[PDB]
């Protein structure tokens, strides 16, 4: 069977229920609920689309060659879809995309840090030493 | 979509605190160095989130060498005290990993030395311990249970008539076979013995459990596969047959049972089906003593020799040339292999150098330990200690943490 | 040889 999800915008997707009930919110909103369509107040339709495309094709150990590709985006995207895993509880999703960030920050010294994210360095020289003798 | 991110700050911002946790939990601990000092909010999520607590759980969660520590040293008692507790605490166990690790490669540790006091036959043919015990097999056919920490005798089981010549034991029951040619079951808590198994027509010499099932092996060159509903209920499965000499050492998984003869060879089987997968040529003499896991087997022979197998291609990896006589017993877990000799010395290998084909023969022996008088029978180790037996009626402890 | 191993002779 077909389930319709409605994103924010308003677009409707038709997903297998299959796929659908990867996200435990929309598992519970279908079977606690009985709700059709699902209305996903808080994922527009080009995360949403982004989503589907995830879980159809998960139907995940640390991160696979698909996975990599798949988060080549820009930070605010990979952000958009950590929210958008979190309010779908896709824990696979929330997974990779979580461990992608970890990915970005070892290694790194705090000012490649920085320039990764674009995060400026608001620590006094008294509190930054302080930090630096106890580590 | 926003080119940059400071995913760190914006996740608690919107009441995800969590997540952000999550993600700065991955970083191993140079990294979460790092994230401390990239400005002020990344340190507070660290520093709220007990970053350094959970770095130390996750350690010894997936490390017996941290887990080891944590019960060794007492500071597991806060695990499961602020932040910078654990922080602080987080190299303190780095270095001290690093004494353990220079202790082994230089042989520093101290010894305990337990008498077992054997009134007329002497020796110790087999060994398990834990941090409660230690439970021996010995030649004066009894079954001997020590303190772990006070040395002292608690119990002895008798029954046995001949020499104990190997034992295990898991939370419930002690399995043992005898010069005897039986099985016997003993209550590990009580002492009660709860079964004997007559089967084999010589001596048995070698036994391993888990999981329901028992493999036995003798110098009647057979090896049995039993079940074990419970310790009074256990079946005979299978008999396996091939060897053409004694069967002196047996062990298993779910994969293969892998057995070793004087007839010179080690044979795989199927552990589901029982059926003969493949022997393993290559010892020039008998072989004494065998561990078996994952993929490698290693193996002491009457060659004076060690051979380390990889079970499913059946290759020998690195031949261990070292030990002056006979290899009577071995050992290995992730980091060495130990093992004791004919002439009482125990030998430490580094055993990721020897699986390395680009490692030099002379690089492989990390230190020669002797304190033995007498053939070392038995051995089993961990992280921070060797327990070995031997002829000499000796049950020594040799610790390398300090 | 101790009782615990056996080699492969007569
Ligand atoms: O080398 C092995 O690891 C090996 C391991 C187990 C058994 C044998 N072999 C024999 O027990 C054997 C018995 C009888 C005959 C016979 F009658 F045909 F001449 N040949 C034989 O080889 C092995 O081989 C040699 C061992 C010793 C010397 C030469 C060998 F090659
Ligand atoms: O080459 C030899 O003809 C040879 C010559 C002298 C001594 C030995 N053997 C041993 O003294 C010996 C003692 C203990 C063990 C044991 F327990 F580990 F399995 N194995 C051994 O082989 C020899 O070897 C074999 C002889 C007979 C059969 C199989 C052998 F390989």
């Amino acid at each position: 069977p077909s389930i319709k999800l409605q994103s924010s915008d308003g677009e409707i997707f038709e997903v297998d229920v299959e796929i659908a009930k990867q996200s435990v919110t929309i598992k519970t909103m279908l079977e606690d609920l009985g709700m059709d369509p699902v209305p996903l107040p808080n994922v527009n339709a080009a995360i949403l689309k982004k989503v589907i495309q995830w879980c159809t094709h998960h139907k995940p150990d640390d991160i696979p060659v698909w996975d990599q590709e798949f988060l080549k985006v820009d930070q605010g995207t990979l952000f958009e879809l950590i929210l958008a895993a979190n309010y779908l509880d896709i824990k696979g999703l929330l997974d990779v995309t979580c461990k992608t960030v970890a990915n970005m920050i070892k290694g790194k010294t705090p000012e490649e840090i920085r320039k990764t994210f674009n995060i400026k360095n608001d620590f006094t020289e008294e509190e930054e030493a302080q930090v630096r003798k106890e580590n | 979509s926003m080119l940059q991110r400071d995913f760190i700050t914006a996740l608690p911002a919107r009441g995800l605190d969590h997540i952000a946790e999550n993600i700065l939990s991955y970083l191993d601990a140079k990294s979460l160095c790092a994230a401390e000092l990239v400005c002020k909010e990344w340190y507070r999520v660290t520093s709220d989130g007990m970053l350094w607590k959970k770095l130390i759980e996750r350690m010894v969660r997936t490390d017996s060498l941290w887990r080891g520590l944590a019960e060794r040293r007492g500071w597991g008692q806060y695990l499961f005290p602020p932040n910078s507790f654990y922080r602080a605490l987080y190299p303190k166990i780095i270095q001290d990993i690093e004494t353990i690790e220079s202790n082994w490669r230089c042989g520093r540790h101290s010894l305990q030395r337990i008498h077992c006091r054997s009134e007329t036959s002497k020796g110790v043919y087999c060994l398990q311990y834990d941090d409660q015990k230690i439970v021996s097999g010995l030649r004066d056919n009894t079954i001997k249970i020590w303190d772990k920490n006070t040395l002292e005798c608690k119990r002895i089981l008798t029954g046995h008539t001949g020499s104990v010549l190997c034992l295990q034991y898991d939370e419930r029951v002690i399995i043992t076979g005898s010069s005897d040619s039986t099985v016997r079951v003993w209550d590990v808590n009580t002492g009660e013995m709860l079964n004997t198994l007559i089967h084999h027509c010589e001596a048995v010499l070698h036994l391993r459990f888990n999981n329901g099932m028992m493999v036995t092996c003798s110098k009647d060159r057979s090896i049995a596969v039993w079940d074990m509903a419970s310790p009074t209920d256990i079946t005979l499965r299978r008999v396996l047959v091939g060897h053409r000499a004694a069967v002196n050492v047996v062990d298993f998984d779910d994969k293969y049972i892998v057995s070793a003869s004087g007839d010179r060879t080690i044979k795989v089987w199927n552990t589901s089906t029982c059926e003969f997968v493949r022997t393993l040529n290559g010892h020039k003499r008998g072989i004494a003593c065998l561990q078996y896991r994952d993929r490698l087997v290693v193996s002491g022979s009457s060659d004076n020799t060690i051979r380390l197998w990889d079970i499913e291609c059946g290759a020998c990896l690195r031949v261990l040339e070292g030990h002056e006589e006979l290899v009577r017993c071995i050992r290995f877990d992730n980091k060495r292999i130990v093992s004791g000799a004919y002439d009482g010395k125990i030998k430490v290998w580094d055993l990721v150098a020897a699986l390395d084909p680009r490692a030099p023969a002379g690089t492989l022996c990390l230190r020669t330990l002797v304190e033995h008088s007498g053939r070392v029978f038995r051995l089993q180790f961990d992280e921070f200690q060797i327990v070995s037996s031997s002829h000499d009626d000796t049950i020594l402890i040799w610790d390398f943490l300090n | 040889l101790d009782s615990g191993i056996h080699s492969g002779a007569t």
